[PDB]
């Protein structure tokens, strides 16, 4: 029966159950075949699929639909025996997240997902059919592949010629055959965002080849040392370069040749001296520059030459002092210096008229300069975990202040001038209740009413 | 062949079955498992 | 105990060549970035050039690109600033800056061009 | 069974308009072409996507106003009357195929 | 561009070629469609405007 009809998931029968089956076979093999299906495993899994389809009705899936951070409708499937056939009846679905779903075939019914843009294959090797493959080739924009094994990467993903954003999660390098599964990335002619979290010990050649049109390269070696070794100065169309946990311990000189770069992230690179930023004057559009989570001991005065900076991140470092040249960047809008050994703020901090977020959390700031309150559009502040002795009375000058963090300081009384901020609400006043009790009752009532409205 | 090694699989048909009969079939699968184990 | 002192400045015609010497005592010159800065009278100080701590990577300002040169010698522990194709605009006082534990500035050599 | 599944009322309620101000009906993953789709003479565009072994019925002559026919992954075997009608009443044909034979 | 298309283009008004990033070679196979009024070469990987 199973050699003809191809149902190999029927194990041989042991004692006292093969005897009765032999008797039945002598009477009529029809009963043998009517029993074999019910004893098979393929049939049980298919019946499980049908029960899944019946259980996850369209209303159930719609109630299960959520919206991710990007305000997109999301369906995250976890530990299901397969893709329910009714997940393709929701035309409003935008992102399909599949995690730990085995023996999964993408049906042609996925073509009904006109609004589908992102497909997350979490530890899921899925086969696809020609209609569904063509639909995804014409429609799918983003693909998230997380794999503990090379073979778990579907091999049809290189035929998606409208893909723009590919996220590779999982170790891919191997001995004597490295960077060959991703030889098909050249065929992704419309790829723009390439995220590589694979413990690369050297940037694969195909990445450099496909980077001529890449606009954002993101690498997360999770501790592995990454050697660029002159493989990065060809992606002149790049505008965002993220090197997270690459263990660089040094800024490579290949970055400064990317004349179109705007956002450079160097998180967890164990940076010590960042005096390489003198070469960043070549990048004539460098707006955001994240250097957080490093061992940076000092901010070089050459950071003043980067007059086009708007966002500067230097938190989680070993910075002890702030140079006065840092305040030559009058375009600066974010200056996050949280978790540092800073003890005071230079008076030039008020020169940055466009500063809007200033976090100095977890420092040794015992007092704030009065010049700090010249930044009238300072929407948010974070002065928590400091050693602030007293809050200056000029806090009310910042009319646009909305969210100010104050828990963890050595404060005794909150200023009455703190309540004159037109937009500050109890939600935006993060402070201990003992300190909050010091406000005048009019201020308390106004804050509570604002929080209500 | 190009189609076989590129994750492209052939079409398979599907249908719709009653929920009650599906539960009956599930319970029957469970009973057959128990009986085969017993025997 | 690092001393930064400049020499080789003066008054020279336009379109010529001039050379500056920055004397480093307390630190090896090849192991720290050396920055040349200029300050025009009645003007904020302007960066001139820099040398990397490795690979002989050099940086120059946009207005002075292709005209000035920077070099250093570890045997004698000095930084050379070679000024070429000079103009009355490049009349400023030149400083060689370093950061070895703290901020260090040179004495400053007066440079004037006709 | 198909006509029981897709009645004229359900089809007409399922009728939608594309961006071209054209009345069109989308048939996706059906066993065949329901015979009751041809009683709507208001149609102008017909979309046959993923319908196996379709034969273009002679009833397409009822669709006087049909101008566009979409055959997405749906190879159509035709008869002489239907072919003669299409030779004088079809202005736009959209063919999407996964293979040459389709 | 196939020769059959070049032949049939003697009566065409609008041509649209969408190769999805794959390069397309014209090579003097396009000037016969002198009636063409709307020519689209989308994702043809031309890398340079053909003459």
């Amino acid at each position: 029966i199973r050699e003809e009809s191809s149902y190999s998931d029927i194990p041989d029968v042991k004692n006292d159950f093969a005897f009765m089956l032999h008797l039945i076979d002598q009477y009529d093999p029809l009963y043998s075949k009517r029993f074999a299906v019910f004893l098979s495993e393929v049939s049980e899994n298919k019946l499980r699929q049908l029960n899944l389809n019946n259980e996850w009705t369209l209303d159930k899936l719609r109630q299960r639909l959520t919206k991710n951070a990007q305000d997109k409708l999301e369906l995250h499937l976890f530990m299901l025996s397969g893709i329910p056939d009714t997940v393709f009846d929701l035309v409003e679905l935008e992102v399909l997240k599949l995690e730990l779903i085995p023996d999964v075939t993408i049906p042609p019914s996925i073509a009904q997902l006109t609004g589908l843009k992102e497909l997350w294959l979490y530890h899921t090797a899925a086969k696809i059919e020609a209609p569904a493959l063509a639909f995804l080739r014409e429609n799918l924009r983003a693909l998230h592949i997380k794999f503990t094994d090379i073979k778990e990467i579907p091999l049809w993903i290189y035929s998606l010629k409208t893909l723009e954003e590919l996220h590779l999660t999982g170790n891919l390098s191997a001995e004597n055959n490295r960077y060959i599964v991703i030889d098909g990335l050249r065929e992704l002619k419309r790829l723009k965002v390439l995220r590589l979290k694979s413990n690369l010990s050297k940037l694969p050649q195909v990445v450099t080849d496909v980077g001529v049109h890449l606009q954002k390269l993101s690498i997360n070696n999770e501790g592995t040392k990454l050697i660029v070794l002159n493989s990065l100065k060809k992606m002149v169309n790049l505008t965002e370069l993220e090197l997270i946990r690459c263990d660089l311990e040094r800024i490579p000189h290949s970055i400064f040749s990317l004349h179109n770069l705007q956002e450079i992230d160097l998180k967890d690179n164990n940076l010590k001296t960042i005096e390489e930023i003198i070469s960043f004057q070549h990048l004539h559009r460098l707006t955001c520059l994240k250097l957080w989570y490093n061992h940076i001991a000092y901010i070089p005065i050459q950071i003043g030459n980067l007059t086009n900076l708007e966002r500067l991140y230097l938190n989680r470092n070993k910075i002890e002092k702030i140079p006065t040249q840092l305040f030559y960047c009058r375009k600066l809008r974010y200056l996050d210096l949280s978790h540092n050994n800073l003890t005071f703020l230079p008076a030039d901090i008020g020169l940055l008229q466009n500063l809007q977020n200033l976090a100095v959390t977890a420092n040794r700031i015992e007092a704030l300069p009065p010049e700090l309150f010249q930044c009238r559009k300072l929407r948010a502040l974070h002065l928590g975990n400091n050693v602030l002795q007293s809050l200056p009375s000029r806090v009310g000058e910042l009319t646009n202040l909305t969210q100010i963090e104050l828990r963890g300081n050595r404060l005794e009384c909150l200023p009455v001038e703190l309540g004159e901020c037109p937009l500050l609400k109890r939600s935006g006043l993060v402070v201990e209740e003992d300190l909050f009790s010091t406000l005048p009752p009019e201020v308390k009532e106004r804050l509570w009413r604002a929080d209500k409205e | 062949k190009s189609r076989i090694e590129q994750g492209i699989v052939d079409r398979s048909e599907t249908g719709v079955l009653d929920k009650k009969e599906g539960e009956q079939a599930k319970a029957l699968f469970e009973k057959v498992k128990k009986f085969r184990t017993h025997v | 105990q690092v001393q930064l002192v400049e020499s080789g400045g003066g008054l020279v015609q336009a379109g010529g060549s001039l050379r500056l010497s920055c004397a480093a005592s307390g630190f090896p010159v090849g192991r720290h970035f050396m920055y040349w800065y200029r300050q025009a009278p009645g003007k904020e100080r302007e960066w001139v050039a820099a040398i990397y701590s490795y690979g002989e990577y050099t940086e120059y300002a946009d207005s002075v690109k292709g005209r000035f040169t920077i070099s250093r010698d570890n045997a004698k522990n000095t930084v050379y600033l070679q000024m070429n194709s000079l103009k009355p605009e490049d009349t400023a006082v030149y400083y060689c800056y370093v950061y070895v534990g703290n901020e260090y500035w040179g004495q400053g050599t007066q440079v004037t061009v006709s």
